[PDB]
């Protein structure tokens, strides 16, 4: 969830 | 587990010139290196990013350049206002770490320092532990040596050096070297020598008093 | 844009739990990373955390993750730093910080945090020490120095002039070093005239404002 939270934050 | 030197710990330099500061890495970074100013009582500023990009609102006298583990900062004609400590920090990898600093100061003629020894007071006395204070005053660069002398014998311990920053008229440094004695060990001797050593002194200064 | 800025106290003792606070403005606090980073009193910058603004979710420094917790809060766009067991290792400006990171292509990946906004920081002693005033003690021998000698005090920091002020030219205080004792101590030391010695004046005041006491104290031949 955390790599999901980063990836969702730059989009 | 990323290790950062950054170098020199400190460097003197003179409004106008080109300054370089070198970062490396105990291991391949590629490019993500970034560069922060820290100004006394100021809040950090990001100067550079990805090793070479200029962060916004920083004036491109700053640039930075390098890869994997050789990195450097370079400030073409150095401003006054550039006098300050700068952070190289890494973060390729979790967790991100910093250098330990360099510290750019204002380049100066040599200074030889002004020596003075200062005798313990009669209240002091009185406290049960006195202190000896060693003062060297207004001199450049700041690598000095003070060593305390008690009865002709060498005085090592129980001393705590103290230095201020680069003064703002005449840009030089002083520093107060503190011998703190318990009462019956300072009664128990009698001569009390402060030797001062400095390039800008021909020889070792040496100030004392017999109690 | 954005604009940051810390609270917390300026005391903590051994073994309990230090926290500070950081309000972020001028953009979404949902949006972004926010973190901690500090600087020891003579000891390099150290990163602590970084944290989602929306999720919570983050990473810490694994020296200090087993101390650590950092909370937000969306209402007052703010984050907090938990730090139990402190002791004076602890002791250090805290600074508040957004975390950017990026794509560290052309994999999937990304890098760590870099920092592009700081607070101005708030500093935080973690010591057992109570509070006590300095004791003031004269330090006396064509130019002639004197000075006194502020020592014995708790906690940081102390004021030193001469003559209320009226003098300052070729005046220096020191920095202060703290002793084994857990005081605080420091000289101030001014260069005069040796002519104007025996009739001159000078009066070093000190002020330690966290424990009221006021002295002047005047330095004789």
């Amino acid at each position: 969830l955390l790599e999901l939270d980063k990836w969702a934050s730059l989009w | 587990d990323i290790q950062v030197t950054q170098s020199p710990s400190s460097l003197s330099a003179s409004v106008g010139d080109t300054v370089t500061i070198s970062c490396r890495t105990s291991q391949s970074i590629s490019t993500w290196l970034a560069w922060y100013q820290v100004k006394p009582g100021k809040a950090p500023k990001l100067l550079i990013y990805t090793a070479s990009s200029l962060a916004s609102g920083v004036p491109s006298r700053f640039s930075g350049s390098g890869s994997g583990t050789d990195f450097t900062l370079t400030i073409s004609s150095l401003q006054s206002e550039d006098f300050a400590t700068y952070y190289c920090q890494q973060y390729i990898s979790l967790p991100p770490t910093f250098g330990l600093g360099t510290k750019v100061e204002i380049k100066r003629a040599v200074a030889a320092p002004s020596v003075f020894i200062f005798p313990p007071s009669e209240d002091q006395v009185k406290s049960g532990t006195v202190s000896v204070v060693c003062l060297l005053n207004n001199f450049y660069p700041r690598e000095a040596s003070v060593k305390w002398k008690v009865d002709g014998v060498l005085k090592t311990g129980n001393s705590q050096e103290s230095v201020t920053e680069q003064d703002s008229k005449d840009n030089t440094y002083s520093l107060s070297s503190t011998l703190t004695l318990s009462n019956t060990d300072y009664q128990s001797h009698n001569v009390y020598a402060c030797e001062v050593t400095h390039q800008g002194l021909s020889s070792p200064v040496t100030k004392s008093f017999n109690r | 844009q954005v604009q940051l800025q810390e609270s917390g106290p300026g005391l903590v003792k051994p073994s309990e739990t230090l926290s500070v606070t950081c309000a972020v403005s001028g953009v979404s606090f949902s949006s972004f990373w926010w973190g901690w980073i500090r600087q020891s009193p003579g000891k390099g910058l150290e990163w602590i955390g970084t944290i989602y603004g929306s999720s919570g979710r983050g990473e810490y420094n694994p020296s200090l993750k087993s101390r650590t917790t950092i909370s937000r809060d969306t209402s007052k766009s703010q984050i907090s730093l938990e730090l139990t067991s402190v002791t004076a290792a602890d002791t250090a400006i805290y600074y508040c910080s957004r975390g950017l990171f990026q794509p560290n292509g052309f994999s999937f990946t990304l890098t760590s945090y870099w920092f592009d906004v700081w607070g101005p920081g708030v500093p935080v002693t973690v010591s057992s020490a109570s509070t006590k005033g300095p004791s003031v003690f004269p330090l006396a021998p064509s130019t002639a120095a004197l000075g006194c000698l502020v020592k014995d005090y708790f906690p940081e920091p102390v004021t030193v002039s001469w003559n209320s002020g009226s003098l300052t030219s070729g005046v220096h205080t020191f920095p202060a070093v703290l002793q084994s004792s857990g005081l605080y101590s420091l000289s101030s030391v001014v260069t005069v005239p040796s002519s104007s010695l025996g009739t001159q004046t000078y009066v070093c005041n000190v002020n330690h404002k966290p424990s009221n006491t006021k002295v002047d104290k005047r330095v004789e031949i």
